[PDB]
RNA sequence: GGGCCUGACUGCGAGGCCUGCAAGCCGAGCAGGGGCGAAAGCCGGGCCUAGUGAACCGGUGGUCCCGUGUGGAAGGGCCAU
RNA sequence: GGAUGACCCCAGGCGGUAGGGGAGCGUUCCCGAUGCCGAUGAAGGCCGACCCGCGAGGGCGGCUGGAGGUAAGGGAAGUGC
RNA sequence: GUGGAGCCUGGGAGUGAGGGCGCGAGCGAUAACGUCCGCGUCCGAGCGCGGGAACAACCGAGACCGCCAGCUAAGGCCCCC
RNA sequence: CUGUUGGGAAGCAGCGCCAGAGAGGGUGAAAGCCCCGUAGGCGAAAGGUGGGGGGAUAGGUGAGGGUACCCGAGUACCCCGUGGUUCGUGGAGCCAUGGGGGAAUCUGGGCGGACCACCGCCUAAGGCUAAGUACUCCGGGUGACCGAUAGCGCACCAGUACCGUGAGGGAAAGGUGAAAAGAACCCCGGGAGGGGAGUGAAAUAGAGCCUGAAACCGUGGGCUUACAAGCAGUCACGGCCCCGAGGGGUUGUGGCGUGCCUAUUGAAGCAUGAGCCGGCGACUCACGGUCGUGGGCGAGCUUAAGCCGUUGAGGCGGAGGCGUAGGGAAACCGAGUCCGAACAGGGCGCAGCGGCCGCAAAGUCCGCGGCCGUGGACCCGAAACCGGGC
RNA sequence: GGGGGGAACCUGGGGAACUGAAACAUCUCAGUACCCAGAGGAGAGGAAAGAGAAAUCGACUCCCUGAGUAGCGGCGAGCGA
């Protein structure tokens, strides 16, 4: 095989739209803005996500709710990251919440806690917390929860 | 890199003035100009082709006319009569014989009047 | 999988490894578009009409002079003028994904195999430096320069040997590279080499 | 530059898992002492926003 | 017109009217604890359609949810107005 | 029909502003290229009633010009008045 | 009833100055090339074609291209024609 | 190196040769080996530098017990007025401080977001301190950077000419030829200019010089036009002229026929713009986002800065980001959760294809495309506002 | 010893408005433009009366990430550790 044989696949590489470039592009003129407007000038229309013409936006006329907090901000607090059973069924011997890491199955300072979807396997696993159905599953299935602090 | 016009434009003029070669003043001097009396003739030659058509039946059928006026009918008559004959030469041909074949197409004048 | 020729005084032994066998010509366009791509320089520029020389001053009042409107002769309207959106210093590089570039190097050789283009060496003869020397041992193994070689070496003697030559291209193995591969007719590689290729790709 | 939350939207409104748009009801923030216990209790609970209104909420809460 | 009464309920709500949104409207039925009735049953204000104001900011009663090292507190959240 | 763009047969649709979609033409630049076209004449300029393409265009040939030009296939834009 | 029908999910719009005509009303004076609604139509975008002398919206009719062929539509058939 | 063509070899032909050098520029055209270079190497008496290598010097160095001498003052601290911080008076701490009041020296004092207690952290009111970072007047290297309307305002004697009282504004203008061989001399002319001669491969390469487009002006030739009514064309026919059952040019007669663009309900319109020609001139890029698409991997996907290597060679780097679980204001619980007394009722949530292999796929990464957000964001245009100067 | 100059870069002392909020005044633009003073090949900063919950870290500067998070906000536009 050699380079003049290098080609994308049909669709990898496809063409631009350009626009204000003559009649029979279907483009020319007005370049598909239509005719005059705010929309059609430069700078164009204000955040269409937000505004709507200068009555009140919808976002606007509904309720605030619940706690924002307010300074010095954020409660440090204890974090705690779900995983299910089923997730668990990989490994063998001893899990721990390092391990959970390392398999990318629980994001770093977050505290191990197992959860009851899919089956309990005869493991050693070493949590913060179980679920009650964990908790159950778990001991039933010959498994050894341990609990840390 | 940079793309500056250089040698397309001219031809695209070109092009166009060589097209409206003939015609009068500025219309085959300016290229503005030519481009507008090129969409005329475009347009007229579109339609004249179309009116061409029509204008050569009309001569056909004048035609056909003065020669059927010499055996005593007219051409509303004539057209009636073949058409009972069931003889079905164009205008276009029997005008032809109408000048080029009197003896024939007097012949046919004979079948219009017999076939009413 | 693939049986690759191997030159040896002991003589021309066969090598077994295993290159993907199917190819994806997209792929391999995909890690030679980046390759290319990164090379790049960015170095084309121009000025808005911010950017040059002239001042701010209105070249004549808004109305009734008779003439066109204008504010300043910085305008791209004008000749002289800044340019729009014209080219200003770019970085072409991205990050083409380390598996992506993996395949693509263990295609680019398999491909080479298929061919029967792809030779191992054990080692160079008596190439000590001089060019000269190099074209004997390359006659010995089959390269009249009939065809254009990428030749995979950690020694560096035999990389200066063979360099100034119109027919060959000299990488260390870790230079190894898809667009390098795809390049030349025939790939050469010392077996030091050819651990290291084997290295990256698994 | 990255997008910023539109903060206003993110304290009003919620992206549930299926990416529906859900807010609290409208209209016992007070004038109430006429209101029946019906329009009170109903009104206590969250609402679907409409489609349209909805997915321009969403696009203002691009880190959700 | 009279008697007894406070359903001018608490927790919900199948399903619809209307409708660009947001609103507006009608609602059987299950549970709590009641009213009238022998009972069947009716009662979530008024024969009906007007008597009204989204959100922001704050007041007030409750709740005991958060409380910036910790125990409280300050201040906020939630239900009600 | 053949079997998947090989071409053939049959049938229907094909006015069009705003605008949506599809397919192409060309200009500058990079890979192809230590290659190839080029003084037996590069580019550009002036002709042509000739050839190919629906068209944008692409060839070919004569004159001018006197040193550059650049393919198949891909890449990127200061790309068409 | 297989149609450039219909429904569902998403991407991209433009438009949010209409106008004539027919019919049904309000306004005006059983005035306006007047004004405001309803149903329809055409022009808009069919200022392409035939008829109406000439003429966006009255009548005829929805222009893919070519033909020195044929039948009709409105309207015409004394001469202009 | 020889031959051949050519004004000219570097082209073509023949036979060689170098290469740690076949990057590139030149030479009469297109040269590895003719020149300048390139690979690889060598070089400073003098001045500058010297963060590296060496050496000196300043400076640096104990443990208990006692004592309670010292440990940065209009300072801490409190109150008033402000600024800084993400903090706009807010529960408003912290750092700073213009005013007022005004300490202590370790059993002293500040801080951990009002405050108090408990528990910790830290040592205010003196000073200095490389490197890692920023910039580009200057020198060098490299371009999917420009090529004389471009690129700096200036390729050229440009911040010039010119404009302005001044601050300040601010241009235009590159090309003979390989070599001046830049045309002796004669002829017409006052000169300019030309005609010969001459040079040159070429002189419509003659210096008002490469190419030499278009508007525009002229000479010559064919056809045509003075009874004709016109958006200038078109269709038909005939005449004349040219090139050789056909074409080209011209136009007498006949038919038909309301410029282009813009803006509008509607323009040939007596509505806008345009004297004509040439060149310049308007939907982009970065980072996020959202759909679609081409691929890599898949309960996983992916690195950022940096480090190493290359000198158009790629690799490392897992910090972090997205996903794997949701419900709730939150405590909290979790395939559930929230409301509720509820095991009620509801809201928002939860569950591939074929014979272990393949195939697909959540998701995610990169490329490409449409659109959105922030930027001047499709280009041009205000009247104005503010700062510093004149 | 000082004075004065230097394209940008730096610190410090002063410090706008258009604009954005589809009006505007808090807010934004922005401690930006600009003025001034001083530095220097750099400048600032720098050896904890620090961080803030780690029973922890250990001068400062600078890049990446944390994160458009925590928060700030006519809780508007936006601002933003
Ligand atoms: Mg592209
Ligand atoms: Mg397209
Ligand atoms: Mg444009
Ligand atoms: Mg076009
Ligand atoms: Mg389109
Ligand atoms: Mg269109
Ligand atoms: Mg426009
Ligand atoms: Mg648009
Ligand atoms: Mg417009
Ligand atoms: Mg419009
Ligand atoms: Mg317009
Ligand atoms: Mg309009
Ligand atoms: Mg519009
Ligand atoms: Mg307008
Ligand atoms: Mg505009
Ligand atoms: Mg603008
Ligand atoms: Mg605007
Ligand atoms: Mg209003
Ligand atoms: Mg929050
Ligand atoms: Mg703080
Ligand atoms: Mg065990
Ligand atoms: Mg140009
Ligand atoms: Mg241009
Ligand atoms: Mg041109
Ligand atoms: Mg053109
Ligand atoms: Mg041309
Ligand atoms: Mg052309
Ligand atoms: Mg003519
Ligand atoms: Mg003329
Ligand atoms: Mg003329
Ligand atoms: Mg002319
Ligand atoms: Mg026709
Ligand atoms: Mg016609
Ligand atoms: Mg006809
Ligand atoms: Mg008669
Ligand atoms: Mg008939
Ligand atoms: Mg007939
Ligand atoms: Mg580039
Ligand atoms: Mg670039
Ligand atoms: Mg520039
Ligand atoms: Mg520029
Ligand atoms: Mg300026
Ligand atoms: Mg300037
Ligand atoms: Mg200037
Ligand atoms: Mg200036
Ligand atoms: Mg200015
Ligand atoms: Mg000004
Ligand atoms: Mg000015
Ligand atoms: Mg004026
Ligand atoms: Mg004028
Ligand atoms: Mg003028
Ligand atoms: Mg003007
Ligand atoms: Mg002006
Ligand atoms: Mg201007
Ligand atoms: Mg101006
Ligand atoms: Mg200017
Ligand atoms: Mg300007
Ligand atoms: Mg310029
Ligand atoms: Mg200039
Ligand atoms: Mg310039
Ligand atoms: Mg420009
Ligand atoms: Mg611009
Ligand atoms: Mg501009
Ligand atoms: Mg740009
Ligand atoms: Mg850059
Ligand atoms: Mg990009
Ligand atoms: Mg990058
Ligand atoms: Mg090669
Ligand atoms: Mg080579
Ligand atoms: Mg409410
Ligand atoms: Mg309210
Ligand atoms: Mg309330
Ligand atoms: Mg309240
Ligand atoms: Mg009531
Ligand atoms: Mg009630
Ligand atoms: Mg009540
Ligand atoms: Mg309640
Ligand atoms: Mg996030
Ligand atoms: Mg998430
Ligand atoms: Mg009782
Ligand atoms: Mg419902
Ligand atoms: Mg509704
Ligand atoms: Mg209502
Ligand atoms: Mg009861
Ligand atoms: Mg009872
Ligand atoms: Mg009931
Ligand atoms: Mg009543
Ligand atoms: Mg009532
Ligand atoms: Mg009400
Ligand atoms: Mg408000
Ligand atoms: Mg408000
Ligand atoms: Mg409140
Ligand atoms: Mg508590
Ligand atoms: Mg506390
Ligand atoms: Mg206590
Ligand atoms: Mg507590
Ligand atoms: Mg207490
Ligand atoms: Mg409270
Ligand atoms: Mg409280
Ligand atoms: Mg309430
Ligand atoms: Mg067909
Ligand atoms: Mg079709
Ligand atoms: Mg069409
Ligand atoms: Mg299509
Ligand atoms: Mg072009
Ligand atoms: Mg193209
Ligand atoms: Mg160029
Ligand atoms: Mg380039
Ligand atoms: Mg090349
Ligand atoms: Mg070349
Ligand atoms: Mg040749
Ligand atoms: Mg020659
Ligand atoms: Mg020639
Ligand atoms: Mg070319
Ligand atoms: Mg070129
Ligand atoms: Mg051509
Ligand atoms: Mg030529
Ligand atoms: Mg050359
Ligand atoms: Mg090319
Ligand atoms: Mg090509
Ligand atoms: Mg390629
Ligand atoms: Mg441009
Ligand atoms: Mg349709
Ligand atoms: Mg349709
Ligand atoms: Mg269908
Ligand atoms: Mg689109
Ligand atoms: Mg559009
Ligand atoms: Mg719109
Ligand atoms: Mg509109
Ligand atoms: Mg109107
Ligand atoms: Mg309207
Ligand atoms: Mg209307
Ligand atoms: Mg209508
Ligand atoms: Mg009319
Ligand atoms: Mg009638
Ligand atoms: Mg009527
Ligand atoms: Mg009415
Ligand atoms: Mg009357
Ligand atoms: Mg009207
Ligand atoms: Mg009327
Ligand atoms: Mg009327
Ligand atoms: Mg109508
Ligand atoms: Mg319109
Ligand atoms: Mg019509
Ligand atoms: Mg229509
Ligand atoms: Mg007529
Ligand atoms: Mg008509
Ligand atoms: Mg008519
Ligand atoms: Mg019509
Ligand atoms: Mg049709
Ligand atoms: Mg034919
Ligand atoms: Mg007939
Ligand atoms: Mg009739
Ligand atoms: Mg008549
Ligand atoms: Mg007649
Ligand atoms: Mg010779
Ligand atoms: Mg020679
Ligand atoms: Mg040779
Ligand atoms: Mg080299
Ligand atoms: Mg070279
Ligand atoms: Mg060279
Ligand atoms: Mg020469
Ligand atoms: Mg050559
Ligand atoms: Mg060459
Ligand atoms: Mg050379
Ligand atoms: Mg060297
Ligand atoms: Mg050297
Ligand atoms: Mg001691
Ligand atoms: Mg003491
Ligand atoms: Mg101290
Ligand atoms: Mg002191
Ligand atoms: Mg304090
Ligand atoms: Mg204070
Ligand atoms: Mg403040
Ligand atoms: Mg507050
Ligand atoms: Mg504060
Ligand atoms: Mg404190
Ligand atoms: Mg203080
Ligand atoms: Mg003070
Ligand atoms: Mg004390
Ligand atoms: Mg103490
Ligand atoms: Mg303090
Ligand atoms: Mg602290
Ligand atoms: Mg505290
Ligand atoms: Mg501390
Ligand atoms: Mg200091
Ligand atoms: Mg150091
Ligand atoms: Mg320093
Ligand atoms: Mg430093
Ligand atoms: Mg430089
Ligand atoms: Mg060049
Ligand atoms: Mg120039
Ligand atoms: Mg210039
Ligand atoms: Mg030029
Ligand atoms: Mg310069
Ligand atoms: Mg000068
Ligand atoms: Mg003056
Ligand atoms: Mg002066
Ligand atoms: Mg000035
Ligand atoms: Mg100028
Ligand atoms: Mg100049
Ligand atoms: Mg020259
Ligand atoms: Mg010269
Ligand atoms: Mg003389
Ligand atoms: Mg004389
Ligand atoms: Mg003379
Ligand atoms: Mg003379
Ligand atoms: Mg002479
Ligand atoms: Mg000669
Ligand atoms: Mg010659
Ligand atoms: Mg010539
Ligand atoms: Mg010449
Ligand atoms: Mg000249
Ligand atoms: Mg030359
Ligand atoms: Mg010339
Ligand atoms: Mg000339
Ligand atoms: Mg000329
Ligand atoms: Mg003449
Ligand atoms: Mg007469
Ligand atoms: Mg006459
Ligand atoms: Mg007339
Ligand atoms: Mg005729
Ligand atoms: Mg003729
Ligand atoms: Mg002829
Ligand atoms: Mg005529
Ligand atoms: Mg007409
Ligand atoms: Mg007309
Ligand atoms: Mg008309
Ligand atoms: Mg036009
Ligand atoms: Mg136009
Ligand atoms: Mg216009
Ligand atoms: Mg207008
Ligand atoms: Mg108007
Ligand atoms: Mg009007
Ligand atoms: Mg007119
Ligand atoms: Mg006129
Ligand atoms: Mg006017
Ligand atoms: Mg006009
Ligand atoms: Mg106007
Ligand atoms: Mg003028
Ligand atoms: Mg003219
Ligand atoms: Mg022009
Ligand atoms: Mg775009
Ligand atoms: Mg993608
Ligand atoms: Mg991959
Ligand atoms: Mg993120
Ligand atoms: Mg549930
Ligand atoms: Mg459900
Ligand atoms: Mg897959
Ligand atoms: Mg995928
Ligand atoms: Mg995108
Ligand atoms: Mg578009
Ligand atoms: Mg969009
Ligand atoms: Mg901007
Ligand atoms: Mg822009
Ligand atoms: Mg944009
Ligand atoms: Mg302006
Ligand atoms: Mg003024
Ligand atoms: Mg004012
Ligand atoms: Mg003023
Ligand atoms: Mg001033
Ligand atoms: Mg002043
Ligand atoms: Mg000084
Ligand atoms: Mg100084
Ligand atoms: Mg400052
Ligand atoms: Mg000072
Ligand atoms: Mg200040
Ligand atoms: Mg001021
Ligand atoms: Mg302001
Ligand atoms: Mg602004
Ligand atoms: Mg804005
Ligand atoms: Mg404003
Ligand atoms: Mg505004
Ligand atoms: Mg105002
Ligand atoms: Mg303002
Ligand atoms: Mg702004
Ligand atoms: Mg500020
Ligand atoms: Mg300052
Ligand atoms: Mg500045
Ligand atoms: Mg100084
Ligand atoms: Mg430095
Ligand atoms: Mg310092
Ligand atoms: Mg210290
Ligand atoms: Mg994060
Ligand atoms: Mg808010
Ligand atoms: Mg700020």
């Amino acid at each position: 095989m050699k380079l003049s044989d290098l080609r994308p696949n049909p669709g990898a590489n496809k063409r631009r739209k350009r626009v204000g470039r003559g009649p029979g592009s279907g483009h020319g003129k007005t370049a598909t803005r239509g005719h005059k407007g705010q929309k059609s000038r430069s700078g164009g229309l204000k955040d269409p996500r937000r505004f709507e013409g200068g009555r009140s936006t919808t976002l606007m006329r509904l309720p605030k709710r619940g706690m924002q907090g307010q300074v010095p901000g954020e409660i440090k607090r204890p974090r705690y990251q779900g995983v299910n059973l089923k997730d668990l069924a990989r490994f063998e011997g001893e899990v721990t919440p390092e391990l959970l890491v390392r398999a990318g199955l629980l994001k770093k300072g977050y505290r191990l806690k197992i959860l009851g979807e899919g089956e309990a396997k005869p493991l050693k696993v070493v949590a913060h917390a179980f679920s009650k159905s964990a908790l159950e599953k778990l001991k039933a299935a010959g498994g050894e929860p341990v609990l840390l602090e | 890199p940079r793309a500056k016009t250089g040698v397309v434009r001219r031809r695209k003029h070109k092009k166009i003035l060589k097209l409206a070669k003939g015609y009068w003043g500025l219309r085959s001097k300016s290229f503005r100009k030519a481009r507008e009396t090129l969409f005329a003739a475009g347009n007229y030659a579109y339609a004249h082709r179309k009116r061409r058509k029509r204008d050569f039946r009309r001569l056909w059928i004048v035609r056909i006319n003065a020669a059927c006026r010499q055996h005593g009918l007219n051409y509303s008559t004539f057209i009636h009569g073949l058409k009972k004959a069931g003889i079905e030469v164009d205008r276009k041909n029997l005008a032809d014989l109408a000048v080029r074949e009197p003896q024939v197409f007097a012949e046919l004048v004979e079948r219009a009047k017999a076939a009413q | 999988v693939y049986q690759i020729p191997v030159l040896s005084p002991s003589g021309r032994r066969e090598l077994a490894a295993d290159l993907p066998a199917e190819i994806n010509p997209h792929l391999l366009w995909e890690v030679v578009r980046w390759q290319l791509a990164k090379r790049r320089r960015g170095t084309a520029s121009t000025k808005t009409r911010g950017e040059v020389a002239y001042s701010g001053r209105k070249i004549w009042p808004q109305k009734h002079t008779g003439r066109a409107r204008h504010g300043d002769i910085g305008a791209p309207i004008f000749v002289g003028g800044g340019v729009v959106f014209g080219p200003k210093p770019r970085d072409y590089s991205y990050t083409l994904p380390k598996k992506v570039r993996k395949k693509g190097l263990a295609m680019a050789v398999a491909d080479r195999a298929r061919e029967g283009k792809l030779l191992l060496v054990e080692a160079f003869a008596g190439v000590n430096g001089k060019t000269k020397e190099f074209l004997a041992w390359a006659k010995e193994a089959g390269l009249d320069g009939s065809e254009s070689v990428l030749l995979v070496t950690g020694n560096e003697l035999v990389r200066r040997a063979a360099r100034n030559l119109p027919w060959v291209v000299t990488l260390a193995p870790e230079g190894l590279n898809v667009y390098d591969i795809v390049r030349t007719e025939r790939l050469v590689m010392d077996l030091d080499a050819w651990e290291v290729f084997q290295n990256r790709i698994g | 530059p990255k997008m910023k939350t539109h903060k206003g939207a993110k304290k009003r409104v919620k992206i549930t898992a299926s990416g529906k748009v859900v807010a609290m009801k409208t209209g016992k923030r007070h004038l109430n002492w006429q209101k029946s216990g019906k329009e009170i209790r109903q009104k206590g609970r969250k609402f679907v926003l409409a489609k349209p209104e909805a997915e321009r909420i969403k696009l203002l809460l691009p880190y959700e």
